[PDB]
């Protein structure tokens, strides 16, 4: 797929609106995606990751901070993707407070 | 031990000081002991003065432990806003500058000097959602050779003693909020008759938060913060080798983190808590919303009768049904509470009980608990 | 063949550990959202760009709807 329509039919996911019932939202995302095109972010995906073992000790779950550390060594292990850094600053960014997270189902 | 201490005593401490000098017809035993008397007593005798190891421990209660008081209540006083607004808009140097005055201002500024260097605010991390209050812990960094009495994996636990108690006085005083909005208000609610059933569904809520909490505070005051602190000062005096502090130093850190629900047994029983730390602040919004009616209609009924030196009969309308919706609603959350408070006792049950048992003996009397009311 | 189903594979079992990942770390973003989101990410995309996308279209139907 081209990234210009692609940017159409993540709007209609998010929104149940259509791609031919609003033009603005999909102007909005053509507005921050257009002159920032191509990639010109660095990735420092270390920090990161001692950035998230900090977050899930904080829960006071410790079990879980190093779950989360085998859980993070499978996408080096495995190894098909493009940045394992970018996915990871986008879910990281869009967090709430769980405030402790009351549930874990651990797969 | 011996070449050990000797190599510790120059190199670090910077010290240069040659104190020291059948088997083998027991020839090792004699010197052995002389020399193991000699080296680690004169090794504590430079750390517990020059290095101030003495104050150093003091004061670990003080601040990690919050086993001064002054300080802390001064500090939410004063650091309530800031905290209560997200850790996007903190920043660090405001928190550690307001701090140093704040100190001056109450008494903790008689303090020896060495202590006062020691602390700093440590941030945690900025992450969004979380409010300030949730990334805020004490640093009390400690740096030379003491280092390796105190070690950082020391500290971490001790971070998460902080967190738990730190939860416990900021929520302390914010009973002691609810309490202030109970006598500062109803001595100008003299005025009508009409709010005392209501304010008494209040007033029981209240109270029975009170008995809980002041309780537990009376808990952790008399049997996670002073039975170790005689067992810690005692292991202190009785040391003859550093390896005496360290592996005693420990067992009180130890027996602290399982005297409080940090275990992995006792995480249920956290989970639980942490719903009378979340009605006790949402008691908060039930009260300033009766008040925050309630006082207006009185003011404008003031101003009607001024005009006229029936309308006012339509504010009586409202209030006459909103008197029950409100009244339902406490009620509905005296019988959440009810039924959390009552299970969180009969989910006590023997796997341990030697810490549980002790604070449900404080926390039940007039055995109105397990008499179901 | 075998290495062409294991590279299938591959995806699959990334989609999975990222699904709990989304989860533990809070996002409003489900699977469907996510599938997405992977895909851009596989070209190579700023993920401040997106983060920012997705503050607003998040904030287009909870206060536009």
């Amino acid at each position: 797929k081209s990234p210009n329509v692609l940017l159409q039919n993540l709007c209609c996911r998010i929104l149940g609106r259509s791609e031919a019932d609003v033009a603005q939202q999909f102007q909005y995302a053509v507005r921050v995606i257009g002159s920032n095109f191509a990639p010109t972010v660095e990735r420092d995906e270390f920090l990161v990751a001692e950035k998230i073992k900090k977050e899930l000790i904080r829960q006071r779950r410790e079990a879980d901070a190093a779950l989360f550390s085998e859980l993070h060594r499978k996408l080096h292990s495995q190894g098909v993707l493009k940045n394992k850094w970018s996915i990871l600053y986008l879910l990281l960014s869009l967090s709430e407070d769980p405030r402790r997270q009351p549930s874990k189902v651990s797969s | 031990l011996i070449g050990k201490s000797i190599n510790f005593l120059h190199q670090v401490c910077h010290d240069q000081t040659p104190t020291t000098k059948t088997d083998l017809e027991n020839a090792f035993q004699g010197k052995i002991d002389a020399a193991y008397f000699e080296t680690s007593k004169y090794l504590l005798d430079v750390l517990n003065k020059k290095y101030s190891l003495l104050d150093h421990m003091q004061a670990m209660r003080r601040y990690l432990l919050l086993g001064q008081g002054d300080f802390i209540r001064h500090l939410m006083d004063l650091l309530k806003p800031e905290l209560v607004r997200p850790a996007t808009t903190l920043y660090q140097h405001n928190l550690t500058g307001i701090l140093e005055t704040a100190v001056r201002a109450t008494n903790a500024q008689f303090d020896s000097p060495e202590i006062l260097r020691r602390l700093d605010v440590r941030l945690l991390e900025v992450s969004p959602g979380d409010t300030g209050w949730d990334v805020f812990s004490l640093d009390y960094h400690v740096d030379g050779p003491i280092a390796t009495v105190f070690t950082r994996e020391c500290m971490s636990h001790y971070l998460r003693v902080f967190n738990f108690l730190w939860r416990a006085k900021r929520m302390e005083y914010i009973l002691t909020d609810i309490r202030k909005g109970h006598m500062c208000n109803a001595k100008l609610l003299r005025n009508m008759p009409e709010f005392s059933g209501v304010l008494h569904q209040c007033h029981i809520l209240a109270s029975e938060m009170v008995h809980f909490i002041h309780q537990m505070q009376y808990y952790i005051t008399f049997e996670v913060l002073e039975c170790s602190w005689d067992e810690l000062w005692n292991k202190v005096q009785q040391a003859q080798d550093l390896d005496h502090i360290i592996a005693a130093h420990e067992v009180f850190l130890d027996t602290i983190i399982s005297r409080c629900l940090l275990d992995s047994d006792s995480r249920a029983l956290l989970n639980q808590l942490r719903a009378v730390f979340d009605q006790i602040i949402e008691l908060q919004n039930a009260q300033d919303a009766i008040y925050r009616a309630a006082l207006e209609e009185l003011q404008r009924r003031l101003q009607f009768e001024e005009k006229k030196k029936e309308e006012e009969n339509k504010r009586i309308g409202e209030f006459k049904e909103s008197i029950p919706k409100m009244c339902s609603q406490l009620r509905i959350l005296t019988h959440f509470y009810q039924g959390i408070v009552q299970q969180f006792l009969v989910l006590l049950t023997t796997s341990s009980d030697e810490s549980l048992r002790f604070l449900s003996f404080r926390l039940d009397f007039n055995e109105h608990y397990k008499a179901r009311e | 063949a075998a290495a062409a189903a294991a590279n299938l594979n591959a995806v699959r079992e990334t989609m999975d550990v990222l699904l709990e990942i989304s989860r533990i770390l809070n996002t409003g973003l489900d699977m469907e959202t996510l599938s997405i989101c992977v895909r851009l990410c596989e070209q190579g995309i700023n993920p401040e760009a997106l983060s920012s996308v997705i503050k607003e279209l998040r904030k287009a139907t909870e206060a536009l709807k």
